RNA sequence: UGCGAAAGCAGUUGAAGACAAGUGGCUUGUCGUUCGUUAAAAUGGCCUCGUCAAACGGUGGAGAGAGUCGCUAGGUGAUCGUCAGAUCUGCCUAGUCUCUAUACAGCGUGUUUAAUUGACAUGGGUUGAUGCGUA
């Protein structure tokens, strides 16, 4: 359920700006910013800050300081604005609002008295909720969502100071209880391997899933249902997927606990205090084709053998449709034991490998359909005969007659026995067209030309033939035209393919006139035998005789 | 009408199409007629398009299409394709024009990204002209 | 509706997995138990049970049934008159039956009917009984040739007999066997005249007092049904043209009724004054099933008052002792005068010995109003199954389907076959694909035409309108193996995806600008091998298409319509070669997909890109279905699982003509067989209606489903004023 | 029982360049009239109100033509120099004409003898004069003085507003059709200026840079206006000051435009454009100003117009040429005792409880081949095919109905020399077409299958078979060379 | 008949019994007969319920037709003539040029995306085909 995995304060800006992200700093004085330059003034600094935000103006900036209140700064002009203290305990995570969207006087200690985005505007005292250890702000109808370690969930809306909903959510010590990408849920990660999505409108779990592996710095991206997560002691920022018109590619969120992983875009090099290197450069979560790439958070493969429909009085099976048998006696233990019975001292003989395989699979030794087989099992026995031991006459005849051979076929030109090579041309059911075109244009001038042109026509699309038969020289195609003119239907359309794929201008003249004369007489004989196939009263006076 | 009476078959004004309309994805040369042809194709001028392609001298057609700008060889070919689709006796004289447009402008309309989608009407016309060739082979046999 | 299987009262008569020759052979309107008091019917079956059933109000939970003391005889019919009751019985040389007539009585012990045995007829070829049931005629085969005998049964008023060579002409003895074969006979309510309808087409009214004949020649093919009116002055006849004629026997003047959607295999006047005609129409464009339409009609304006019909599917093969009816020539819709016995022997031997015993059909569900659309031959029966009656019937090809009753040579022409139809997922358009066949013995007799049509209706009108048709989609002479409607995310569920047997794909979509359904996308490969083991599936997102060609499940995207590609090569497996050619690629939801092929049944996940489960199909479905019909044999849901379905042809102590069905369901990627059901009869199609049920079609077309002072004054006044 | 299905006429797959509804409607403007004028027709306006007359401005006279006879009903000849513009007021009551001496003279329409007032505008030639389209008593005249003037027709001594600001040769006015304070003027320097008349008026509020010297500016919506000048025309959104379409589908300069709305047409709106090379074209404003139909005329077309939106009668397209002539194409449109005896036959059930209706509808008349196929006269149906006055698709559909339905051989059994010659003489013509040639192939194959002895006897269908042989030889050369072109562009993929 | 792809690829077509005709047999042919095999014709054709006229809306068209001996490309003939070439202002075809009620075709206008109105007593009687010529 991952995404494209690589890369081992105003929240909607990017580059070409001066500093739309001014943030606090660990083990430093208070705060800083950088460019790709805006001034770094003070928002009444020197306190116990843990994050820093702005009023989406960058000259009405602040230092969100742990003193129960905050003031404004002047990071562009020089003229400050006035303020007013509400509390005096811890306002280290202050988030100033837009023009009357979401603001309340909640500092750290259950005193969420509602107010506005001003220095003297007030509202009701909505401090009714208990001691909440995870208070976030979302835009359902702009709302403070409190998750309390008195454990209980509540959701108040700071649009009319109205408590929308609330229940008993038994949330433990979390890792990141971040609001969702469309904001409709709460993604709260458990410590090692889990991330549960809860319904953040009713305070209830909606899908409690496990995660892939160790990940600590996790936050929802600007996506549909996708999150990013950096490793704890790792610079690996992977992506997973559990904004929809023209989504984001960079500058989505900045919450990470890597090696100073501030201001995390896709190319996240030029940081705000860190000056680090960059990583992946993809977009957000797409619909459903990127999950074939990010096919993670499940790695639990076993050896899948063919089961059977369970025998609940199977003796009344009513005229089974086989020839003589009813069910093949499945022996997967003997399938595994045939590997030990084959990987032995039959280093040049077919007495302890070919007889072993044809005893484990009692067939006609060139035929399918008496299957019980696994592709990993066939690949491992093919590896054991590709080792110390093509001189077996049963095993490597009955298993290119198997539709799971898996790309160990490249040396089929590199070994040349006539009957095994022609059988691997006709019947081996996955073949590389590179080797097929090389065998086709490495001509031995025989009927195996017809047998290779047959398969290269009957399992590859014509343009995929053309693009990969551009990869030829010109002596090959000149001798191919010469051999066709010297001395059939599939090779005529193969000749059409080579003429389509050599290109437009870079040709010669004598070969072209020879091919012109040859195919002129070819169309004449085709026309005449098509004609052959489509080609497959009394007078007034007579004089006659009769018997005497 | 009766309740047991079946509904008869009626096409009405249904558009019957084929499966092949891919409409959706100093001097020393001659005295030619290509200024006439070019400002026939810049507008949609069927009258002087007819007076330029009732010229049927092969060298005139050849260097006319050679002097033609290759950005509008595709629309000259579209006009020729529609005219041989409609009038069937024009296919003799006018396909001399369409084979010369492909030979001379063999680079522009191989660099165009959708050849069949851009000159669908030629593909459909030639497919319906050459599809019945076994039938009249059997007929003349 | 008196449902038999609703209660053990008479489902105990027949619920067998093997024996359906227990049949219902006559209904009478009175009460045979107690006379002179009727709103309830007494049904005689073909074995000897006599059930008395109330059809006014609720059915009584214990009917008045008896079982008459009968020999090995098998109940031809019963007969009523004033008071008395007769019965007729069949028997055990040359294969002919033998009939025997009894009379009934009941009164002394009210459990048994006592019988009397009037007479016998020791070889019967053909028989008919008059409209009042007062006399009956039949044929004999007693030597040089056959014979004809009429007998009154409720009295010895008349019984005569004569060899039918005195009926037949002198021309017929030097002519074909159709001129002397007789396929119908009828008598009137006096026994004065008799209608002999021959297989050559003529009718002959003999006058029974003096054996003088009169010939009526209109039917150009065989005469299949005759009846007289009550006064005997009008003769209804019906044959292979779909025209009911009625002969004014005074002036020999026909009145016709010409386009009756089936050949008339029985017609009779019905009322006391003869104000209704009841007809049986055999509807023989499909040769795989004998599907009869019951149609009475008022005689005044000849309008179909109360036409009755079951569901009409067309199975891939002939079903169970089905014989297409007699005619003059042996055609592809009938059989000649000779080949009925050889054809039934060959059909029994084909059901016994052979291997391709697949008679499965495609049925669709309209996703708006949940009625199901059986595509008949060149037509569709729209039929809703919450009242099991036909909505309507519509011709969708351009044949001679309706304009003409085809006869002796012309029955060797077939109208175009509708082989696919699918609705778009909002039920707004119906895509249909048809194979137009050419007539034989001309140059173009060996190239078919393939036509793909697009139909529209609003949610009120019952019949669809053709908005566009494309003749030869995918090219000339190439078929369409599979059409697939598109999900609600491509063109607002207004796209279709058609597949070739070259592996070519065409995406068609309706755009409003050029107000027609046009060809949007194309991916054609040009191979030199063909296979009709093609399947198709789409992601619900509308992003990637799973093209299950033979031995190969390609993965295409939708934006560039070629095979799927990521440049990072994050094990981008975009092909799955399996052990045999695949016939279902059904993706249950966007995680995983179930492939079914002729040996195994695999399942493949894509959020964990490998095989998760597999099952064994080869012992069950080996070489018995045609390649491309497992898609109609198995189906899915949108949330709650997937349905496999196998068939066991039963056995004796060799296979037989009897079948049983084993349907199984799975939830959530082949995890648990949480449904293991067995049905008593062959099953032909299963499919998910869009509200979490699965409907299936039995081979005898029962649709089943797998789911999840003043008071006495009032009484006496309603009596005395009714 | 049903009714009998009608014989469906064989329609093939559609060929390219089909007849669109727009071009069917615009092609039924026919019966052209050519009226030779004394000089080039420079302007033409229509009466708005009873929109049934039009004024043509030739040199030194203005002729009002009627829209039912197309003759000059009335004429205005008392101008001293070349009269340039002549338009009707929005009430259609009076007619203004700008003249080459800068003397706007407004008469009343349908009375050429009463000149109502003669505004003496600039000493330069006055080239465009039109009344307001909202207001009635103001008249806008632009001249070769690079300044337009708004005149109140009560105070006709000084102009009530003087819209200056343009650098060269203002040749067009226009008014914006919902805001009546808004005058868009267009000059030979490009630069459509437009003015708010409540302001000073010596400065435009903005300017639209058509790069070519504009020839006309009209207003389509209350928001968008179209300016023609040079080889193209451009459309401009006016609330956003911004160009959004440009069509350059001409060879020479577009001289004039006009626009139609809501009239009886498949096209809900139509802008037609006249362009100095012979062409007048119609563009549909709803699908992105795409061209739908056009006319070619016998010289450079200087001005054009159509009948207004409410024409209710004979509808006109008029185009005046620079050659000096005028082209009109129009589309057109027993006893009281006995009645008292037969009174009730027009009642149709108004006060009546139940109303029964079973009169069947009368369908189209059956042709002779269709009723013969119905009557199973199959040889007579073939005979009815090969009459001379039959459509080619009708001969094809009766051949196809006899092919699918019954028997080619039944239709061909009793024939001889004189009764086969129609079939083969049509097969000569039908072998050329793609849509017929399969049917022609199997019909000729069957007739030579079962008339191979009449081939020997009659020499006068031997020659018909030889002509058919050379026809199939030409057609097979064509069907071979089409496959060669198909391959030679298959090479170019 | 089987496997197939729509091409094709393998397989054929026995026996018994009864009856009919022809000359108890023999020959031939049938079978509302059985077992085994995967295995053209009896002069005999489709109902009434209302037609006609004029519009209108979509859908196709090979356009339905008429000219100009006007251009481009051809195919070819009568007589004479050594040919050269003459007269027939030689003929025919296709394209172009010009014009028309898009003349042509089809479906629909009962509700449909769209689009219809009007005439007529929808009878009975007598001639009407031997009364007719413009050929």
């Amino acid at each position: 359920d991952y995404v494209q995995v690589a890369d081992g304060l105003m929240v909607n800006k990017g580059n070409y700006t001066l500093n739309v992200i001014t943030k606090a700093l660990e083990d430093t004085t208070d705060t800083s910013n950088d460019h790709l330059d805006n001034k770094a003034y003070t928002g009444s600094d020197e306190f116990l800050s843990q994050y820093k935000i702005k009023a989406k103006a960058k000259v009405m900036s602040i230092k969100i300081d742990t003193k129960n209140s905050l003031v404004i700064a002047i990071l562009q002009n020089g003229l400050i604005e006035i303020f007013d203290f509400k509390l005096t305990l811890l306002h280290s995570f202050d988030i100033s609002y837009d023009n009357l969207k979401y603001a309340k006087w909640f500092t750290e200690n259950g005193t969420e008295y509602v107010f506005v985005l001003c220095p003297l505007q007030d509202d009701k005292v909505c401090y009714k909720l208990l001691e909440l250890t995870d208070c976030g702000s979302g835009e359902s109808s702009p709302i403070k969502e409190l998750s309390s370690t008195i454990i209980e969930g509540f959701s108040f809306e700071n649009s009319k100071l109205c408590y929308q909903f609330g229940k008993l959510y038994k949330l433990n010590q979390g890792k990141i209880y971040i609001y969702s990408l469309p904001h409709c849920q709460l993604q709260q990660v458990i410590e090692f391997p889990m991330v549960d999505k809860l319904s953040p409108g009713d305070d209830l779990i909606s899908f409690q899933p496990v995660s892939v592996n160790r990940v600590l710095l996790t936050v929802n991206n600007v996506i549909y249902l996708l999150d990013l997560l950096h490793c704890s002691t790792l610079s690996q920022r992977e992506l997973t997927h559990v904004v929809i018109n023209s989504e984001k590619s960079h500058n989505s969120k900045t919450i990470a606990i890597g090696i100073s992983t501030k201001n995390g875009p896709n190319p996240t090099s030029s940081l705000e205090i860190i000056n680090i290197d960059v990583g992946t450069n993809t977009l957000k979560d797409s619909l459903g084709k990127s999950f074939q790439v990010g096919n993670n958070d499940s790695s639990v493969i076993l050896k899948p053998l063919f089961d059977d429909k369970d025998i609940n009085d199977k003796r009344v099976k009513c005229n089974d449709v086989s020839g003589d048998s009813s069910v093949p006696v499945l022996h997967c233990n003997e399938v595994i034991e045939k590997l030990s019975a084959l990987q032995d001292n039959d280093i040049t003989s077919f007495d302890d490998i070919f007889f072993k395989e044809l005893k484990i699979k009692e067939e006609h030794y060139t035929e399918k359909d008496r299957y019980i087989s696994d592709p990993g099992f066939l690949n491992k026995v093919l590896d054991l005969i590709f080792g110390k031991f093509p001189k077996t006459l049963t095993f490597l005849l009955t298993h290119p007659l198997f539709p799971l051979s898996r790309t160990r076929n490249l040396l089929s030109l590199l070994r040349d026995q006539p009957r095994l090579f022609k059988q691997a041309i006709v019947t081996c059911p996955n073949l590389p067209l590179n080797e097929l075109l090389e065998e086709l244009f490495s001509i031995r001038n025989r009927e195996l030309l017809l047998d290779i042109s047959f398969r290269i026509l009957q399992d590859f699309t014509r343009d995929s033939i053309k693009q990969e038969m551009k990869k030829l020289s010109k002596l090959d195609v000149q001798n191919f035209i010469e051999f066709i003119t010297s001395g059939s239907t599939q090779l005529f359309q193969l000749l059409s393919l080579v003429l389509d794929s050599i290109g437009l201008f870079s040709l010669e003249g004598a070969l072209l006139e020879n091919l012109t004369l040859y195919i002129d007489k070819q169309v004449e004989i085709a026309e005449r035998n098509t004609e052959l196939w489509n080609l497959i009263a009394l007078p007034t006076y007579t004089m006659e005789y009769l018997d005497i | 009408k009766d309740l047991a009476s079946a509904t008869n078959y009626v096409e009405g004004n249904a558009r019957v199409t084929s499966g092949d309309n891919f409409k959706h994805v100093t001097a020393t040369t001659t005295g030619t007629v290509t200024v006439i042809l070019s400002q026939a194709l810049q507008s949609n001028d069927h009258s002087l398009l007819e007076t330029v392609l009732n010229n049927r001298d092969e060298r005139v057609i050849r260097d006319t299409i050679f002097r033609l700008k290759p950005a509008l060889a595709v629309i000259l070919l579209e006009r020729l394709a529609e005219r041989i689709a409609r009038q069937t006796h024009r296919q003799g004289p006018l396909n001399v024009w369409v084979k010369w447009c492909l030979i001379i402008h063999g680079g522009y309309l191989v660099s165009i990204p959708n050849l069949m989608s851009t000159l669908s009407s030629l593909h459909s016309t030639l497919k319906r002209r050459s599809d019945l060739l076994p039938r009249l082979l059997a007929l003349d046999a | 509706t008196l449902k038999f299987a609703n209660n053990s009262l008479l489902s105990g008569i027949f619920l067998q997995e093997e024996e359906n020759n227990e049949s219902i052979v006559k209904i009478l309107l009175g009460d045979i138990t107690v006379p002179q008091q009727a709103h309830l019917i007494t049904v005689f079956t073909n074995n000897g049970h006599v059930i008395v059933l109330n059809y006014k109000g609720k059915l009584v939970e214990s009917p008045k049934h008896f079982k008459i003391s009968l020999a090995d005889e098998k109940l031809a019919n019963v007969f009523h008159s004033e008071g008395n009751y007769r019965i007729l019985t069949t028997f055990k040389h040359n294969s002919l039956q033998s009939y025997r007539l009894y009379a009934l009585t009941f009164d002394d012990a009210k459990k048994q009917f006592e019988v009397a045995h009037q007479a016998e007829w020791h070889n019967v070829i053909l028989s008919n009984i008059s409209s009042n049931g007062k006399l009956l005629a039949h044929m004999c085969k007693d030597v040089e040739h056959k014979s004809i005998s009429v007998v009154s049964l409720f009295d010895d008023s008349v019984n005569l007999s004569f060899p039918l060579g005195s009926i037949l002409s002198s021309q017929t003895q030097s002519l074909s066997y159709n001129t002397r074969y007789v396929s119908s006979m009828a008598i009137d309510n006096m026994g004065q005249q008799l209608a002999v309808g021959f297989a050559s087409g003529v009718i002959s009214i003999v006058s029974l007092a003096d054996l003088q004949i009169r010939l009526l020649k209109w039917h150009i093919d065989s005469v299949l049904s005759l009846s007289f009116s009550h006064d005997g002055s009008y003769l209804l006849s019906g044959g292979w043209e779909k025209v009911m004629s009625l002969w004014q026997l005074e002036t020999n003047s026909q009145q016709f009724l010409p386009r009756l959607n089936g050949i008339i295999i029985d017609c009779q006047v019905l009322g006391p004054q003869g104000n209704y005609y009841s007809l049986i129409l055999q509807m023989t464009e499909n040769n795989s099933n004998s599907d009869y339409q019951f149609l009475l009609l008022n005689a005044s304006d000849l309008t179909s008052k109360l036409s009755i019909n079951g569901p009409l599917p067309v199975f891939n093969s002939t079903i169970k002792h089905i014989q297409q009816p007699i005619s003059a020539m042996n055609t592809k819709n009938s059989n000649s005068i000779t080949s009925l016995n050889h054809s039934k022997k060959k059909q029994s031997r084909k059901l016994i010995k052979s291997r391709r015993q697949d008679f499965t059909t495609n049925v669709e569900i309209n996703p708006i109003n949940k009625n199901l659309y059986f595509p008949h031959i060149s037509a569709v029966q729209i039929f809703d199954f919450y009242k099991n009656e036909q909505v309507n019937y519509q011709y969708l090809t351009s044949g001679v389907n309706n304009s003409m009753g085809k006869v002796r040579f012309e029955l060797n022409l077939q109208d175009p076959i509708i082989t696919d139809l699918k609705f778009t997922k909002d039920g707004q358009w119906m895509i249909t694909y048809e194979i137009e066949y050419p007539p034989n013995d001309l140059l173009s007799s060996k190239d078919l035409t393939h036509i793909l049509k697009f139909w529209t209706k609003n949610d009120n009108e019952t019949n669809w309108n053709l908005k566009t048709k494309v003749i030869n989609p995918h090219g000339i002479s190439v078929p369409i193996t599979k059409i697939l409607p598109s999900p609600r995310s491509v063109n607002n569920s207004q796209g279709c995806l058609t597949a070739d047997n070259n592996g070519g794909l065409k995406f068609w979509s309706f755009d409003s600008h050029e107000s027609n359904w046009c060809l949007k996308k194309i991916s054609l490969p040009n191979f030199n091998h063909f296979s009709n083991s093609v399947s198709l599936a789409w992601s619900q997102d509308g992003s990637l298409i799973f093209h299950g060609f033979d031995d190969k499940l390609q993965i295409l995207d939708f934006d560039t319509f070629k095979k799927f590609e990521s440049l990072e090569n994050t094990k981008t497996v975009s092909e799955f070669t399996l052990d045999s050619e695949i016939q279902t690629v059904k993706l249950i939801n966007d995680t995983n997909l179930i492939v079914a092929t002729r040996t195994t049944l695999n399942a493949i996940n894509l959020l964990r890109g490998q095989v998760i489960n597999s099952f064994d199909l080869y012992p069950f479905v080996n070489g018995v279905y045609k390649n491309g019909h497992m898609d109609r044999l198995i189906t899915c849901d949108e949330r709650t699982g997937n349905i496999a379905l196998v068939i066991n042809q039963q056995l004796t102590d060799v296979p037989t003509i009897n079948y049983k069905s084993r349907i199984i369901i799975f939830d959530s990627d082949l995890s648990t067989k949480l449904g293991n059901f067995t049905h008593h009869e062959y099953i032909s199609w299963i499919g998910w209606n869009y509200d979490t049920d699965f409907i299936f079609l039995d081979i005898e077309s029962t649709l089943g489903v797998v789911g999840t002072n003043s008071d006495i004054f009032a009484e006496q006044l309603h009596k005395l004023s009714s | 029982s049903t009714a009998r299905p009608r014989i469906i006429t064989s329609k093939a797959p559609l060929l390219p360049q089909q007849t669109t509804p727009e071009q069917r409607y615009w092609r039924q403007y026919t019966s052209a009239q050519l009226v030779k004028e004394h000089n080039s027709v420079t302007h033409i306006s229509f009466n708005p109100q009873h929109p049934h007359d039009f004024a043509v401005t030739s040199s030194t006279r203005v002729q009002i033509f009627s829209s039912r006879t197309r003759q000059v009903i009335k004429t205005f000849s008392r101008f001293k120099d070349v009269v340039y513009s002549a338009s009707f007021r929005s009430d259609g009551k009076l007619l203004c004409a700008g003249d080459a001496t800068g003397l706007v003279s407004v008469y009343d329409s349908y009375n050429p003898r009463t000149i109502l007032l003669s505004i003496n505008a600039s000493t330069h030639p006055t080239h465009v004069t039109k009344f307001h389209t909202q207001d009635n008593k103001i008249l806008a005249t632009a001249s070769d003085d690079r300044v337009t003037r708004l005149w109140d027709i009560s105070n006709a001594y000084e102009p009530q507003l003087e819209l200056t600001g343009a650098t060269d040769y203002v040749r067009t006015l226009s008014f914006i059709p919902a805001a009546p304070h808004l005058v868009a003027t267009g000059s030979y320097d490009g630069l459509i200026r437009l003015y708010d008349t409540r302001s000073s008026g010596s400065t435009p509020i903005y300017s639209l840079n058509h790069d070519q010297p504009v020839e006309n500016v009209i207003a389509v919506s209350p928001t968008q206006i179209v300016s023609c000048g040079g080889n193209n025309f451009k459309v401009w959104d006016l609330t956003s000051n911004k160009k959004l379409y440009e069509r350059g589908n001409f060879n020479k300069a577009v001289t004039c435009l006009d626009y139609v709305e809501n009239f009886d047409s498949p096209m809900q709106s139509a802008l037609i454009a006249s362009s100095l090379d012979g062409h007048v074209k119609v563009f549909d404003p709803l699908d992105n100003f795409q061209v739908k139909f056009g006319w070619k005329f016998s010289g450079p077309v200087l001005s054009c117009a159509v009948s207004p939106s409410t024409a209710q009668g004979n509808r006109h397209l008029v185009a005046g040429l620079s050659s000096g002539l005028l082209a009109i194409r129009t589309k057109k449109k027993k006893s009281n005792n006995f009645q008292r005896m037969m009174r009730g036959s027009e009642y149709q059930g108004d006060q009546e409880h139940i109303i029964h209706n079973d009169k069947v509808r009368s369908q189209r008349r059956m042709r002779a081949f269709e009723r013969n196929i119905n009557q199973f006269k199959w040889s007579e149906a073939l005979d009815n095919a090969f009459v001379p006055g039959m459509a080619k698709e009708l001969t094809l559909t009766v051949l196809q109905e006899l092919r699918k339905r019954g028997k080619v051989r039944v239709a061909l059994y009793g024939r001889d020399e004189s009764t086969l010659e129609p079939l083969l003489n049509w097969c000569l013509k039908g072998i050329e077409d793609v849509r017929s040639a399969s049917i022609v192939a199997d019909w000729v194959a069957v007739v030579l299958e079962l008339y191979g002895n009449t081939l020997e006897s009659s020499p006068v269908l031997q020659e018909l078979m030889i002509d058919l042989k050379t026809k199939v030889r030409h057609e097979i050369h064509k069907s071979k060379e089409a496959q060669r072109i198909e391959g030679m562009l298959q090479l170019l993929t």
